[PDB]
RNA sequence: UUUUUU
C-alpha cells in the first residue's frame, strides 16, 4: 500500500564517503553503520 | 548490355539443385553412354555433345545431344522477355555478353564433365557408308564422360 | 497454416528518452521513444488521469490527416490499457518514427509502444499487441501479410489485443468483408496474440541477465 | 566576364569600395533612424531603444539585456515579386544573424529587464545586402545611444581568377560562386561574423579573408566621418 | 522545461577545459566513433556519431520544373527535429534552431553543387527529377550539424533512382522489378566539422556533447572535401575571434574531412559487398 | 497451486495476478497494488520478499516518494520559499527556516543554480510534494549545501539500488584505491570530488559504467 | 493544408465553360421586398442561435457566451459555406471573409453595451448557406437576432437591408436584390440601422458609377426598407421568446 | 553482309 523503497529491502547510509578523504563525512558514516548494526 | 532485373532472376530454379526425374516423364536415360565434347579453350557455357558407336548388323549410331534451354523458359515469362529482347550472345576482345543469366548458362545447361543434365538429342541410323536410313528426336537425359 | 514472419525486439537504444523500443518485423521497422512522467502546460490540467499525447511522423512527406486518426487510434488503446489514474497532473508522451514500411504499420507501431511503455515503467494493467490479417479473392486468409499481399487482397484486418483475457481493444480496417470472415480473423488474431505474447516474456526475460 | 585587365564591371579595381551615404535621424516619431544606401542598394533602421517589456513577460532575462532583430525585405526589391509571409526562412536566418551580432557588441550588461529591438527594412537590393542591413542597423544604433564596445562594420569579397574582389554587386553573386561576407569591429581586429557559401580552396582562403578585413576598415575609414560630422553639427546647435 | 545545468557543473567543466582534458577521455582533436547502418530498401541510412542517432531518407518523383530553371532537377531538403530527441523539444517552441540548422544543411549540399542537377533532366520544360531528402533527429547528444551532414551524403550515396526511357516525346519509366535502379551522380563529398570555442577563443575543442554545448560560448562550422576545399563556413553563438584561429582550423579541419570520407567509402563497399551475397543491411567502420 | 507466490525469484510480467495465502494482511511494495483478494503487477521485473513483495525495474524517470534522499537543483526563490528541480513531475518547495539554526535574524546562504540534500516530506499524488533540510529531531545530519568542486552526473535507479546494499563490490575497491567522496540521491543522481581532476573523470566513469 | 484531404491540384467551375447566354430578370418595382422567414433559439448547444430566410438568400447565427476601463471585445467570425454561390470558395477562403468580418464588427459594437461586460469576450460566428441575394444584410440581422436571443445586453436591434442599382440609360435604385440582379449590377449599397435610435450603425457599399445625390437618395431608401421591414422580426423573437 | 564452335 506503500510505494516506498527503503522500507521495502534494506538501504545504506547518508552521504558515504572513502579513505578518510573528508573528515566530518568519516563520523557520519559511522554513524550511519551504527543504526545499521 | 543493363546487368539483370530483380524479376527476372525471380523465374530461374533454384541455386541448391540437383536432377529432378519428376520432370524427366518422356525422357530418357543414357548414362551407360560415352558422350564428348571438344571446345575452342576456355569456356563458361558449351553446347555441344556427340556420341558415335558401332551396331551389331554392321550398322552405326550417331548422337548429337544439344542442352534444353526450353526445359527451363517457359512462353510469356520475363526471362522469355530478355532473351526475346537480346537474341543473341554478342562477344568482344576483353569480355562477351551473354542472352541467359551466368547462373543457368554457366552451370545448370553448361554441359561439365561427368554430370547428368537435361538434354534435347537426336539419333541417326547411319551405315558405315554414312548414309541415313532412321533418324529419331527425344528428350533426354545426359552424362558426358569428357570435355576436350 | 498460420504464421507470423519473424520478430526482433530491442530495448534501451536511445540515451536521452525515459524508455527505448526498436521493434523488427520482418522487413518493417518502427523505434518508438516514451517520456515518462513529465510536466503538462495549465491547458490541459486533468485531475482525476493524465493525458496521454501520441505523435506519429512517417519517414517520407510531413504528416497528414490519416496518421493524426492513426495515432488518435494509438492515444485510446494505450489510454485503456495504461493506469493513468495513478499519475495525476503529468503528461506522458508516446513518439514513433516510422523507420522501415514494408506493410501493416499499426501492428508494429503498437508493439513498440507496448515496449516502449514497459521498459520506461508507467504502470499498466495488461501487454497488448497488434497482429494483422489479409482477405484475399477467394477467403483464404493471412496473418501479418507483406506490401505485396496487402496489395492483391480484397481486405486488411488490423487488430490491437489484450494480454489478460485476448480480449479486442482495438480495430481497424480497409476492404469489403462479410460478419463471418471477420470472425475467424478474429480467432486467428488470438492465436497470433499468442505466440506474440510469449515473446514479449522470452525478451524480458533476456534482458534481466545480470 | 567579370575582372579583365584589372577593371570589373561597374568600372573599379579591386580593392575600393561603392560609393555609400549614410543618413542620420529620419524618423523623429521613433528613436532611433538610419538610412544607408551603398550603390544601388538601399537599407532603412529604426531601433526603439530600451523599452521595458509590453507583453510575454516570462521572457526577460534578469542579469542582460533582450535584444530582438526582425530582417523584412520588401516585396518590390528584385524583378521577381517576393512575399514575406510564407517565405519566412530566408527571413528567420537574416534576423538571427543580426541577433547574433547585436548581442556580441551592445552591451546588454548596463540594462536588466530590458528590451532592444533592431528592425531594418531593405528598399532595394542589390547583392551585399547583409552588409548593408549590418551598416544601417549600427548606424540606427549609434543614433538612439546605446552604449555599445566598438563601430560595428560590415563588407563581402570574392575570389575570381587568383584575385580577391570586395563589396560585390549582384552580378558578381550572380554567376561567380565564392561569397564571403563579415562583420567586423576594428578596435580590437576581432572578427565578429562569418558567412560563405562557395566551392573556395584551402590555399587562397586567407588572401580573400584579408580583403574582406581591408574592404571592412576602408567602411570604418568612411562612415565614421559622417558620425563625426552629424555629430559636429549636433553641438553647434546646443552649446 | 529542460532540466538546468549546475553552477558546479559549469565550474568543474571549465576547469577540466583549461587542462585539456574531455569528459569521456579523449583528447581535443578526436571524434567519437561513428557508425553507419542501412536500411532495407535504397536510401535509408542511420547514423551514430555516438549515443546521438539521425536518420535518413531520400525520396524521389517527377514534377514540372521551375521556369527559369529549365534544364536541371530541384533538390528539397527537410530536417525536422522529432519530438523524442529532447524534452525541450515540443513542436513550434524551438524555431530558432530549426532554422540555423535547415538554413545550413541547404546552403551546404545546395550551393556546395555536391549532387548533380544537371544530370536529372528527362524532358526539357516537361518532366524532370525532384528529390526530397528528409533527416530526423532521434538523440540529441551532441553535434546535430556533423551527423547531419553524414547522414545527408551517405544517403546520397546509397539512393538509387528508377530507370525512365526517353524516346521522342514517350517518357517510360519503368518498375524497380523490371529494372534495375542506377545510382546517382555525385561530384564530391562535403561534410561539415563543429569547433567549440570556451571564454573569448582562448581554447579550441571539436565535437561538444550536451554538457559541452552548454557551457561552452561559441560556435563554428567549416564544411569541406576529399580534395580539400572549404565549402561553407558559420559563426554562432556571439564569439569574437582572430583569423589565425580560423586560419589554423582549416587544417584540422582537413584532416577530419580526409578521415571521414574513408569512413564512408569503406561503408559502401561492405556494404555492397554484403548485398552481393544474399542481401541484408550493411553494417560500416564504427572506427 | 499456481502463480500466488511460487515465483519468488522469476521475471514477472506486468498484469499476471498472483494472491496471498491465508487475519493477517502484508503491505504491497512499490510495484503492486491491491485488487480484491489478488495482487496487480504493473511493471516489469523481478520479484522479491522479505519479512513484503516489491519488483524493481531499471526505469530513468523519478516518481516523488515520501521520504528519499534527492539532490535537487534550486530553480528560483519567491519570497519566504524557493522552488526546487528533482527530476520528477512537478518542483518541489523549500522554506529558508528549514534549514538547521535558521530565523528571519539569519537567513541560510542558497543561492541559485546551487544543488541541494535533503528529503521529502510530503509527496503524494494530490498536491505538490515539499522537502526539507532538517531531521525530525531537528538538527541537520549532513543535509543543506554540498558545495561546488564536484562533478555531477546521472544514472539509473537501479544502479542505486544495486550499489547502496549493504552488500555491494565497486565502493570498498574505489575506497581502497584513493581518497575521494561521493553523495548518492535516490532520483539517480551522483555527485563526486576528489582531490584531482583526473582521479574525479576515473571516478566518474567506473561509477556509470556499470 | 495538411490538415485537409488534398485532392485535384487545379478545378474549374463549369459555368465559364457553359454555353448559353442567360437573359435579365426584367423589370420589377423598386420597393418590393422580399418574404422574411426567421426564427430563433433554433440549435441547443449553442447559448443563443437564430436562422433567417429570404427568398433564396439563407443565414444562421450562433453566439458563444461570456467566458474570461476594462471593456467587452466581441470578436466575430463570418464563414461562408464552401458550395454557396456558383464558383466555390477556399475552406478557409481568407480575403473576402476577413472584409466581410470588420463590416460585421463595425455594425454590432453600437448595438451591444460593453460596460456591463469587464474582461470578457462574444463570440458571433455567421455562416451563409446559400448566396441568393443581399449578403451582408441578412448576416446582420441573424447575428442581431442571435445576440438578442443569447441574452447579451443591447440598446436596440441591427436591421440591414442592402441595395443594388441596374446598370441602364437611367439609373433606378433597386431594393433588396437577388443574385442575378447583383450579376447584371453596377453598383451595390447595404446599410443597417438601429430603428428605435434611428441611427446608422454601418454603410459598406462598392461603387461603379454615381453622384453624390443618388448615394443620399440610396441612404435614405434603405432606411426607410429597414424601417419597414422590423416588425417581422419584432413578431419572430416574441415567439421565440414565448417558447421560452 | 554466308558458315560451325566460343
Amino acid at each position: 500500500e506503500e510505494q516506498s523503497f527503503l522500507l521495502c529491502e534494506d538501504l545504506l547510509y547518508g552521504r558515504m564517503s572513502f579513505r578518510g578523504f573528508n573528515p566530518e563525512v568519516e563520523k557520519l558514516m559511522l554513524q550511519m553503520n551504527a543504526k545499521h548494526k | 548490355h543493363q546487368p539483370f532485373s530483380q524479376a527476372v532472376l525471380s523465374f530461374l530454379p533454384k541455386m541448391p539443385w540437383s536432377i529432378t526425374e519428376k520432370d524427366m516423364k518422356n525422357r530418357e536415360d543414357l548414362r551407360h553412354l560415352c558422350i564428348c565434347s571438344v571446345d575452342p579453350p576456355g569456356c563458361t557455357d558449351i553446347n555441344d555433345a556427340l556420341h558415335c558407336r558401332e551396331l551389331e548388323n554392321g550398322n552405326l549410331e550417331v548422337g548429337v545431344h544439344i542442352a534444353d534451354v526450353s526445359h527451363f523458359i517457359r512462353p510469356g515469362n520475363a526471362l522469355d522477355q530478355e532473351s526475346a529482347r537480346r537474341g543473341t550472345t554478342v562477344y568482344l576482345c576483353e569480355k562477351r555478353i551473354d542472352m541467359v543469366p551466368e547462373l543457368l548458362s554457366s552451370n545448370l545447361c553448361s554441359l561439365k564433365c561427368d554430370v547428368d543434365r537435361l538434354a534435347f538429342s537426336c539419333i541417326w541410323e547411319m551405315n558405315h557408308n554414312a548414309e541415313i536410313l532412321k533418324t529419331k528426336f527425344t528428350k533426354s537425359v545426359i552424362n558426358s564422360k569428357a570435355s576436350l | 497454416g498460420c504464421s507470423l514472419r519473424h520478430f526482433a525486439c530491442e530495448q534501451n537504444l536511445l540515451s536521452r528518452p525515459d524508455g527505448s523500443a526498436s521493434f523488427l518485423q520482418g522487413d518493417t521497422s518502427v523505434l518508438a521513444g516514451v517520456y515518462g512522467p513529465a510536466e503538462v502546460k495549465v491547458s490541459k490540467e486533468i485531475f482525476n488521469k493524465a493525458t496521454l499525447e501520441v505523435i506519429l511522423r512517417p519517414k517520407i512527406g510531413l504528416p497528414g490527416v490519416a496518421e493524426k486518426s492513426r495515432e488518435r487510434l494509438i492515444r485510446n488503446t494505450c489510454e485503456a490499457v495504461v493506469l493513468g489514474t495513478l499519475h495525476p497532473r503529468t503528461s506522458i508522451t508516446v513518439v514513433l518514427q516510422v523507420v522501415s514500411d514494408a506493410g501493416s504499420l499499426l501492428a508494429c507501431c503498437l508493439n513498440a509502444a507496448c515496449m516502449a511503455l514497459v521498459d520506461a515503467g508507467v504502470p499498466m494493467r495488461a501487454l497488448f499487441c497488434g497482429v494483422a490479417c489479409a482477405l484475399d479473392s477467394d477467403g483464404t486468409l493471412v496473418l501479418d501479410p507483406t506490401s505485396k499481399q496487402e496489395k492483391e487482397a480484397r481486405a486488411v484486418l488490423t487488430f490491437a489485443l489484450d494480454s489478460v483475457e485476448r480480449k479486442l481493444l482495438m480495430s481497424s480496417t480497409k476492404g469489403l468483408y462479410s460478419d463471418t470472415e471477420l470472425q475467424q480473423c478474429l480467432a486467428a488474431a488470438q492465436a497470433a496474440s499468442q505466440h506474440v505474447f510469449r515473446f514479449y516474456r522470452e525478451s524480458l526475460q533476456r534482458r534481466y541477465s545480470k | 566576364l567579370l575582372s579583365d585587365q584589372g577593371y570589373r564591371v561597374d568600372g573599379r579595381r579591386a580593392g575600393e569600395l561603392r560609393k555609400i551615404q549614410a543618413r542620420m535621424g529620419v524618423f523623429a516619431q521613433a528613436d532611433g533612424s538610419a538610412y544607408i544606401e551603398q550603390g544601388n542598394t538601399k537599407a532603412l533602421a529604426v531601433v526603439y531603444g530600451p523599452h521595458e517589456i509590453r507583453g510575454s513577460r516570462a521572457r526577460a532575462l534578469p542579469d542582460r539585456a533582450l535584444v530582438n532583430c526582425q530582417y523584412s525585405s520588401a516585396t518590390f526589391s528584385t524583378g521577381e515579386r517576393k512575399r514575406r509571409p510564407h517565405g519566412d526562412r530566408k527571413s528567420c536566418e537574416m534576423g538571427l544573424q543580426l541577433r547574433q551580432t547585436f548581442e556580441a557588441a551592445i552591451l546588454t550588461q548596463l540594462h536588466p529587464r530590458s528590451q532592444i529591438d533592431i528592425y531594418v527594412q531593405v528598399l532595394q537590393a542589390d547583392g551585399g545586402t547583409y552588409a548593408a542591413c549590418v551598416n544601417a542597423a549600427t548606424l540606427a544604433v549609434l543614433d538612439a545611444g546605446i552604449p555599445m564596445r566598438d563601430f560595428v562594420c560590415a563588407c563581402s569579397a570574392g575570389f575570381v581568377d587568383g584575385t580577391a574582389l570586395a563589396d560585390l554587386s549582384h552580378v558578381e553573386e550572380a554567376a561567380g560562386g565564392p561569397q564571403l561576407a563579415l562583420a567586423l569591429l576594428p578596435a580590437s581586429g576581432q572578427i565578429a561574423l562569418l558567412e560563405m557559401d562557395a566551392r573556395l580552396h584551402e590555399d587562397h582562403l586567407e588572401r580573400v579573408l584579408e580583403a574582406a578585413a581591408q574592404a571592412a576598415r576602408d567602411v570604418h575609414t568612411l562612415l565614421d566621418r559622417v558620425v563625426r560630422q552629424h555629430v559636429r553639427e549636433a553641438s553647434i546647435l546646443l552649446g | 522545461k529542460e532540466t538546468p545545468l549546475s553552477n558546479c557543473e559549469r565550474r568543474f567543466l571549465l576547469r577540466a577545459i583549461e587542462e585539456k582534458k574531455r569528459l569521456d577521455g579523449r583528447q581535443t582533436y578526436d571524434y567519437r566513433n561513428i557508425r553507419i547502418s542501412f536500411g532495407t530498401d535504397y536510401g535509408c541510412c542511420i547514423v551514430e556519431l555516438g549515443k546521438t542517432r539521425v536518420l535518413g531518407q531520400v525520396s524521389c518523383e517527377l514534377v514540372s520544373p521551375k521556369l527559369n530553371r529549365a534544364t536541371e532537377g530541384i533538390l528539397f531538403f527537410n530536417l525536422e527535429l522529432s519530438q523524442m530527441a529532447a524534452p525541450a523539444f515540443e513542436p513550434g517552441r524551438q524555431s530558432d534552431l530549426l532554422v540555423k540548422l535547415n538554413r545550413l544543411m541547404e546552403r551546404c549540399l545546395r550551393n556546395s553543387k555536391c549532387i548533380d542537377t544537371e544530370s536529372l533532366c528527362v524532358v526539357a520544360g516537361e518532366k524532370v527529377w525532384q528529390i526530397r531528402v528528409d533527416l530526423h533527429l532521434l538523440n540529441h547528444d551532441g553535434n546535430i550539424i556533423d551527423a547531419a551532414s553524414i547522414a545527408a551524403i551517405v544517403a546520397l550515396c546509397h539512393f538509387r533512382r528508377p530507370d525512365v526511357s526517353v524516346q521522342g516525346d514517350e517518357v517510360t519509366l519503368y518498375t524497380p522489378e523490371e529494372r534495375d535502379p542506377v545510382p546517382l551522380s555525385i561530384h564530391h563529398m562535403p561534410i561539415c566539422v563543429s569547433f567549440a570555442f570556451f571564454q573569448q577563443g582562448t581554447y579550441l575543442l571539436v565535437d561538444p556533447n550536451e554538457r559541452e554545448e552548454r557551457v561552452m560560448d561559441g560556435l563554428l562550422v567549416i564544411a569541406m572535401n576529399k580534395h580539400r576545399e572549404i565549402c561553407t563556413i558559420q559563426s554562432s553563438g556571439g564569439i569574437m575571434l582572430l583569423k589565425d584561429q580560423v586560419l589554423r582550423c582549416s587544417k584540422i579541419a582537413g584532416v577530419k574531412v580526409a578521415e571521414i570520407t574513408e569512413l564512408i567509402l569503406k561503408a559502401l563497399e561492405n556494404d555492397q559487398k554484403v548485398r552481393k551475397e544474399g542481401g541484408k543491411f550493411g553494417f560500416a567502420e564504427s572506427i | 497451486a499456481r502463480a500466488a507466490r511460487t515465483v519468488l525469484g522469476q521475471v514477472v510480467l506486468p498484469g499476471e495476478e498472483l494472491l496471498l495465502p491465508e487475519r493477517v494482511r502484508v503491505v504491497c511494495g512499490p510495484g503492486l497494488r491491491r485488487c480484491g483478494d489478488r495482487l496487480l503487477v504493473t511493471k516489469c521485473g523481478r520479484l522479491r520478499h522479505k519479512e513484503v513483495y516489491w519488483v524493481d525495474s531499471q526505469q530513468k524517470r523519478y516518481v516523488p516518494v515520501k521520504g528519499d534522499h534527492v539532490i535537487g537543483i534550486v530553480t528560483a526563490k519567491s519570497g519566504d520559499i524557493f522552488k526546487v528541480d528533482v527530476g520528477g513531475s512537478e518542483p518541489a518547495s523549500l522554506s529558508y527556516l528549514s534549514f538547521e539554526g535558521a530565523t528571519k535574524r539569519n537567513r541560510p546562504n542558497v543561492q541559485v543554480g546551487d544543488l541541494i540534500y535533503g528529503q521529502f516530506v510530503v509527496a503524494n499524488k494530490d498536491m505538490e510534494p515539499e522537502m526539507v533540510c532538517i531531521d525530525s529531531c531537528g538538527r541537520a545530519n549532513g543535509m543543506g549545501v554540498i558545495g561546488q568542486d564536484g562533478l555531477l552526473f546521472k544514472v539509473t535507479l537501479g544502479l542505486i539500488r544495486k550499489l547502496l546494499a549493504p552488500d555491494c563490490e565497486i565502493i570498498q575497491e574505489v575506497g581502497k584505491l584513493y581518497p575521494l567522496e561521493i553523495v548518492f540521491g535516490m532520483n539517480g543522481r551522483i555527485w563526486v570530488k576528489a582531490k584531482t581532476i583526473q582521479q574525479t573523470l576515473i571516478l566518474a566513469n567506473i561509477l556509470e559504467a556499470c | 493544408d495538411h490538415r485537409r484531404i488534398r485532392g485535384p491540384e487545379e478545378s474549374q467551375p463549369p459555368q465559364l465553360y457553359a454555353a448559353d447566354e442567360e437573359e435579365a430578370p426584367g423589370t420589377r418595382d423598386p420597393t418590393r421586398l422580399r418574404p422574411v422567414y426567421a426564427r430563433a433559439g433554433l440549435l441547443s448547444q449553442a447559448k443563443g442561435s437564430a436562422y433567417l430566410e429570404a427568398g433564396g438568400t439563407k443565414v444562421l447565427c450562433a453566439v458563444s457566451g461570456p467566458r474570461q476601463a476594462l471593456r467587452g471585445r466581441l470578436l466575430c467570425d463570418f464563414r461562408r459555406a464552401p458550395f454557396a454561390g456558383r464558383r466555390r470558395r477556399a475552406p478557409p477562403g481568407g480575403c473576402e471573409e476577413r472584409e466581410l468580418a470588420l463590416a460585421l464588427q463595425e455594425a454590432l459594437e453600437p448595438a451591444v453595451r460593453l460596460g456591463r461586460y469587464p474582461r470578457a469576450q462574444l463570440e458571433v460566428s455567421a455562416l451563409l448557406l446559400e448566396d441568393g441575394g443581399s449578403a451582408l444584410a441578412a448576416a446582420l440581422t441573424a447575428a442581431a437576432l442571435a445576440l438578442a436571443d443569447a441574452g447579451v445586453e443591447m440598446y436596440d436591434l441591427v436591421v440591414g437591408c442592402g441595395l443594388s442599382l441596374a446598370p441602364g440609360p437611367a439609373p433606378t435604385w433597386l431594393l433588396d436584390p437577388t443574385r442575378l440582379e447583383e450579376e447584371r449590377a453596377a453598383a451595390g449599397l447595404t446599410v443597417a440601422l438601429m430603428p428605435v435610435l434611428n441611427q446608422v450603425a454601418g454603410l459598406l457599399g462598392s461603387g461603379e458609377g454615381g453622384l453624390t445625390e443618388s448615394w443620399a437618395e440610396a441612404v435614405r431608401l434603405g432606411l426607410e426598407g429597414c424601417q419597414r421591414l422590423y416588425p417581422v422580426l419584432q413578431q419572430s423573437l416574441v415567439r421565440a421568446a414565448r417558447r421560452r
